[PDB]
DNA sequence: ATCAATATCCACCTGCAGATTCTACCAAAAGTGTATTTGGAAACTGCTCCATCAAAAGGCATGTTCAGCTGAATTCAGCTGAACATGCCTTTTGATGGAGCAGTTTCCAAATACACTTTTGGTAGAATCTGCAGGTGGATATTGAT
DNA sequence: ATCAATATCCACCTGCAGATTCTACCAAAAGTGTATTTGGAAACTGCTCCATCAAAAGGCATGTTCAGCTGAATTCAGCTGAACATGCCTTTTGATGGAGCAGTTTCCAAATACACTTTTGGTAGAATCTGCAGGTGGATATTGAT
């Protein structure tokens, strides 16, 4: 049966996912994480969320994520290892000012 | 047929290995996922505390993108766009 | 002909530590602070008056202006602060 | 009969409103708003010359040099993250040595 | 006598008077010369025409007619000064230079 | 009622430098947003020389410095070229 | 001599060691001297620009200030 | 005959150093290299520099070569050694924005 | 452990350079009163646009299994970098000369703001136009097995 | 290497959603005259900073030796990815009410402008405080050979 090696898959998705702009989280979820995170601020009287204001908000989302992925990432080769983890993340956030 | 208690949760694991790929990851520990949805509730509860500031002092109840633009601003993170 | 906030640095610093003192280093220091602060809050609240098409900063965009700026507890002090200065103002 | 008086603070409100009409912040500058922002200014320097007068008595000495200052900035959680681009000239770092690197 | 926009006796596309009522309005200073809005929607132009030069380029690599805000994220960090100056930008729908560093090659 | 961009002006410049070539609104969007960001940029730092300088005016000597402490390299020399040649230009 | 080059290895090391370094590879002298070069650069381009609007010729620790504050940097005490 | 492990001797210093404000590179060297630079730029215009704008301009490049070092030095702690190296300082400012 | 070697800590001391206090007289800001101008809140108001509820329907997420690949742990040899000594050389300190260059006042031309109507040019729908999205297929390229 | 399986590349197509073009009315740029400002020229201070020249003074460059650190090599258990099977959750047009948000008026409390008397904050000297540096010695502390 045919089945590809770990890795060859990966490559492939980094190629399809950097030709892309598409976002890769899905539109409900992220909304829904919004509006509630919203609530805590508002003590709970509860404010209306253009749907502009919200896809602005999942754009610079998911701008920074993917950034501190490439940051991170370097972090890990820098490690000699090619697997992503926290401290790579928590490393790259401390040295970008985000939590230095 | 386990059900979400936690919107964070909604942000799944097949979103996140889509964001790492675009930031060309090519191996993911599974300690990623959760690692990563803390470092997004962060900046979301950061510019969205913002934006609602903003959205209070206009005297409004609807968050606009202009709020959510200038929040960005105050983080120092410019988002082109949302303007018209 | 050349003007600080020095003699207001030493006020506060004798309120606060009235057996203390400050070199002329820490004192430019301390200058260079109030004008920092200064002109983050004001830049701030220029900005809030622009987006909101007001020609007029009150205290209400300076209060936001610190709600903005300030961390946590500094912005809940700061705020109790200036609504306690004005407020303790207009009573004449 | 200074508005800094009926204010009740030490940083001049006068002064303040001056530097907000002459600094290109808007065309017209309110009644509370320079006494808000006096009452801020003075509130941000006497948290910081506590910590700082704090950190001198810490070595006992009696007066505040631009070290006492820099320890004041970063040891506080909120003033290091308000303060995190600034340079406090002669103010040096946090003692700080990583445990990695102490032997044994 | 018939009137001439600022525009057109300084040889420019941008709106010379628009840039100079966004000057007096925008809280920079007390007054604003003659000059300074000349020089302003001179510099704006030509900043738009960069930019607009490298994004129609992007535009033609990737066989459109239409500039969409992808051409523009590629015409921005495939440019080293526009990549300096906009390094804190982030264009929506923009996405990111394929980029896959040497180790991860089979 | 209105709201006014620099559409129209990013078109004309547009069909100046690829005359077959079009822009979608996302990406005239993304233009207005990028062009009010260099205005703002150059005017911020323009009021502030002008401010250092105890200076009341903003002319074209503080725009042309203020692009070149912002613009990188070739970018400010031919903004200041350009906006130069303008000025020259519009006197007459 | 170079002009850069009197930044000596012992003072590199000083600062290495205020920066918490333990252990400093022989190759990191010449590449500070790179790094400390780039930044002294940009800030004096900068500042003489801020003097040079000002029509003096003297560089005042003003303008250093200012060029520091256009690159993100705050400095106290001038 | 007495003598240190390596690492003490450097501990040491970490400790006096972190300890301390002073300025860490001789004045004279440094205000030469600006002296230089600053010529350099104008193209053959000389200008004067206040004795503060060189104290300033030499407190600022110190504190900016201090977290440079402390940040690089994060990388190099996390790629399991103890001795910094050039690769460490290049990837802390390409992270940081630097570059 | 034991002890020797070396370094740092802590308590003193007292001047001297730097900080603090004080006297002053002065423009210079700050305060006050008054004579107006205005910006922005209150009060509707028509009207988008945001929330919500419908529940199909496909598009994805989730869970399990299994192959094979990685991060972690361990060893070790060569060599890089730390420690330590000396001696000279570059820096630091202090004064000195005086040139040039900031900083202050003071006119006045020139440049800007203001206020009055005149002309457009830019915006907003509505009416035309067309490039690309999403679907299909064939060819090429890449991968995996041997 | 071939050889088969699979995926990605790349071009076709057409209808429609989004783009471009088109038409008209008014906010707003332009014109003219007028009525404040300003920032600059000119002119004598005084700093201030550059150059210099010593000699005191510490710090840098050079050399030698060895500790122990880095980079290389090896193993393995668990972990991550690929592939496939179900079931749910996000998507997707529509509809409707209405909340809430622009758009307009109307003023009135509040801010601005001007011309007054006072109080304060900055500078230059100066007298008078003290805090702390720098130097000394002796008491614990730290490190390293054994």
């Amino acid at each position: 049966p045919h089945r590809y090696r770990p890795g060859t898959v990966a490559l492939r998705e980094i190629r399809r996912y950097q030709k892309s702009t598409e976002l890769l989280i899905r539109k409900l979820p992220f909304q829904r994480l919004v509006r509630e995170i919203c609530v805590k601020f508002t003590r709970g009287v509860d404010f209306n969320w253009q749907a502009q204001a919200l896809l602005a908000l999942q754009e610079a989302a998911e701008a920074f994520l993917v950034h501190l992925f490439e940051d991170a990432y370097l972090l890990t080769l820098h490690a000699k290892r090619v697997t992503i983890m926290p401290k790579d993340i928590q490393l790259a956030r401390r040295i970008r000012g985000e939590r230095a | 047929r386990k059900v979400l208690r936690d919107n964070i949760q909604g942000i799944t694991k097949p979103a996140i290995r889509r964001l790492a790929r675009r930031g060309g990851v090519k191996r993911i520990s599974g300690l990623i996922y959760e690692e990563t949805r803390g470092v997004l509730k962060v900046f979301l509860e950061n510019v969205i505390r913002d934006a609602v500031t903003y959205t209070e002092h206009a005297k409004r109840k609807t968050v606009t993108a202009m709020d959510v633009v200038y929040a960005l601003k105050r983080q120092g993170r410019t988002l082109y766009g949302f303007g018209g | 002909r050349k003007e600080s906030y020095s003699i207001y640095v030493y006020k506060v610093l004798k309120q606060v530590h009235p057996d203390t003192g400050i070199s002329s280093k820490a004192m430019g220091i301390m200058n260079s602070f109030v004008n920092d602060i200064f002109e983050r809050i004001a830049g701030e609240a220029s900005r809030l008056a622009h987006y909101n098409k007001r020609s007029t900063i009150t205290s209400r965009e300076i209060q936001t202006a610190v709600r903005l700026l300030l961390p946590g507890e500094l912005a809940k002090h700061a705020v109790s602060e200036g609504t306690k200065a004005v407020t303790k103002y207009t009573s004449a | 009969k200074t508005r800094s008086s009926r204010a009740g603070l030490q940083f001049p409100v006068g002064r303040v409103h001056r530097l907000l009409r002459k600094g290109n912040y808007s065309e017209r500058v309110g009644a509370g708003a320079p006494v808000y922002m006096a009452a801020v200014l003075e509130y941000m320097t006497a948290e910081i010359l506590e910590l700082a007068g704090n950190a001198a008595r810490d070595n006992k000495k009696t007066r505040i040099i631009p070290r006492h200052l820099q320890l004041a900035i970063r040891n506080d959680e909120e003033m290091n993250k308000l303060l995190g681009r600034v340079t406090i000239a002669q103010g040096g770092v946090l003692p700080n040595i990583q445990a990695v690197l102490l032997p044994k």
